[PDB]
């Protein structure tokens, strides 16, 4: 079990860790989160009480280093930092735990939500989407724009998601215009899977990471990536059978976890109706279609 | 964006553009089979590609052989249209290529955009105008070359005849749209108006009769009346 120690909580903030959120009052004696499951990526995110504008947060993997949060009063945010002296770290964490100034990540026999949402997400890939190689964790926020969004303004602060454009030369072979536009299998299987992602797991990893950035930070460009990666699969007549089954499970848990009251802005009516009811894969997403119809029948 | 009543006059500036109409690409007669089912028989079609400034009409004849063994022909027809317009643009020297292509039906936008990815600088635009280019097959000489064709073929016409020697391209287009609107609303009446006077002939290299300026005014008026008339007969007004 791993720990993220907080130097302090000087400003009132809602703190979230993966799908969980909790409130910490101004100068409340809070010194972090304990019992964090090793083996997954995690995200710890923040929304200030005084300015619900700018949700922001850090993706991290406790296997890659000792990480802690300390508020910066000049930059005005909770910053993640790395402590290399492992001794000095254990000491500070142990002191905090003994004084019971940490909240605990919950664990239940019946829960696999977070695993199912991050199954294919790998810190090494996150760090290529979010470029800042001097840290082992990655900062994201509400306002960061994707490379694709930038093309259509600071590149160092961009989300480097794979450009997905259905009306591009990359997507459309000469002489197969109608074929490749109406059945996107070439673009999915040859360009993206064989060419860019190398395997379906890396593809699913980026898809899952875009969803989570959309949900936790309301990152608009992330939502666009999420919908585009779904639509490319759904609009392909030839998809490995294991990928379809895994997509159904992936999307099932995303839909299950979405806040009921955020469905209006994070779900693209056109893409979902197309994917569930018109696309080649309209009959291949049984779990996802059943939860969508029972939870969000309005959108459909 | 979309071509509409507000920006109509851009058609007559000096930027090369083409209208593409696909309404006569895929044409069928519907008939009964011996077993009493219904079946279609395709007949030859055409793509109507028009430069509205110059009158130059690139009439690509769509021979029924292009449909053989194909499925979803109404959808194929839009991609075949786009394939042929793309090929036309590629065949033209750079300084003759259009800067804009305006499709008369929105369903053409994606097929043509996709076929024109190699030309990112050519704007593909829809229009809110309800232009009468479907009636192009009511011009006898155009219908004749389409129906007589035994292979794919491109035929070049000036749909304004020599009118541009006397009137502007705005006025020539207005005349053409009035003529075509009339032929679409009542082809028989319209054709009666155009050819009632045997002394006014169609030159061998023209599509329409050789009216004097004064006779075009009469003709044009008679075409308005027809359209208003049929509007009454149609709506009871
Ligand atoms: C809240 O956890 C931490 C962890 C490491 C440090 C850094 N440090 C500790 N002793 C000397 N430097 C801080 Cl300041 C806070
Ligand atoms: C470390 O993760 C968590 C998760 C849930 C809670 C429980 N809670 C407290 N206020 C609102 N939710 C806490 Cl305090 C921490
Ligand atoms: C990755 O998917 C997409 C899809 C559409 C757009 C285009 N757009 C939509 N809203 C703002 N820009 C982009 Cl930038 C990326």
């Amino acid at each position: 079990m791993n720990t993220v120690p907080f130097t302090s909580a000087p400003i009132e903030v809602t703190i979230g860790i993966d799908q969980y959120s909790f409130n910490v009052k101004e100068n409340q004696p809070f010194h972090g989160i304990k019992d964090i499951p090793i083996g997954h990526v995690h995200v710890i995110h923040f929304q200030h009480a005084d300015n619900s504008s700018m949700r922001y947060g850090y993706w991290f993997d406790c296997r890659m280093g000792n990480f802690y949060i300390q508020y910066d009063p000049k930059d005005g945010l909770y910053k993640m930092m790395e402590e290399r002296d492992g001794a000095k770290f254990e000491n500070i964490v142990h002191n905090f735990k003994e004084r019971q100034m940490m909240v605990s990540y919950p664990k239940i026999d019946e829960d696999d939500t977070w695993y199912n949402l991050t199954e294919f997400v790998q810190m090494d890939k996150i760090r290529k989407i979010v470029r800042k190689d001097e840290n082992q964790f990655s900062y994201v926020d509400s306002s960061m724009t994707t490379v694709q969004e930038n093309e259509l303004s600071d590149p160092a602060h961009s989300l480097n998601y794979t450009v997905i454009n259905f009306k591009s030369r990359e997507a459309i072979r000469p002489g197969h215009e109608m074929e490749d536009f109406l059945d996107k299998s070439y673009y999915l299987n040859t360009v993206m899977l064989q060419g860019i992602f190398k395997n379906s797991s890396n593809y699913f990893g980026e898809l899952q990471f875009a969803f989570l950035n959309a949900m936790f930070f309301g990152n608009y460009g992330s939502s666009l990536q999420w919908h585009a990666m779904i639509e490319l699969i759904c609009s392909s007549a030839t998809v490995p059978k294991h990928m379809l089954d895994k997509l159904d499970e992936i999307l099932y848990y995303q839909i299950k976890t979405l806040p009921e009251q955020y469905s209006d802005i994070l779900l693209n009516e056109r893409v979902w109706n197309i994917c569930l009811y018109s696309s080649f894969q309209k009959n291949s997403l049984h779990n996802t279609e059943k939860i969508m119809e029972n939870k969000y029948p309005e959108l459909l | 964006g979309a071509m509409n009543s507000s920006n109509y006059a851009e058609l007559f500036n000096n930027d090369i553009k083409l209208f593409v109409d696909d309404t006569n690409v895929y044409r069928v007669t519907v008939h009964k089979t011996f077993e009493g089912n219904v079946a279609t028989k395709a007949i030859n079609g055409c793509i109507f590609t028009l430069n509205p400034k110059t009158g130059h009409l690139f009439l690509k004849i769509i021979h029924t052989s292009v449909w053989a063994g194909q499925k979803r022909l109404s959808q194929l027809a839009k991609w075949k249209t786009a394939e042929e317009v793309s090929a036309l643009v590629r065949s033209l020297p750079k300084e003759e290529q259009p800067k804009q292509i305006i499709v008369t039906r929105k369903a053409m936008l994606d097929p043509l955009e996709v076929h024109m990815l190699d030309f990112p600088n050519i704007a593909i635009r829809p229009t809110e105008l309800r232009l009468p280019f479907s009636a192009a097959m009511s011009i006898d000489k155009l219908s004749d070359v389409v129906m007589k064709a035994t292979e794919p073929q491109m035929v070049l016409f000036n749909i304004y005849d020599d009118w541009l020697d006397r009137i502007s391209s705005y006025t020539a287009f207005s005349r053409l749209t009035l003529l075509l609107r009339a032929l679409k609303t009542n082809e028989e009446s319209a054709k009666m108006i155009l050819l009632s006077d045997p002394t006014i002939t169609i030159k061998s290299y023209h599509l329409w009769p050789s009216f004097t300026d004064e006779q075009w005014i009469t003709i044009e008026s008679q075409m308005r009346d027809l359209i208003l008339t049929e509007y009454g007969r149609k709506y009871n007004v």
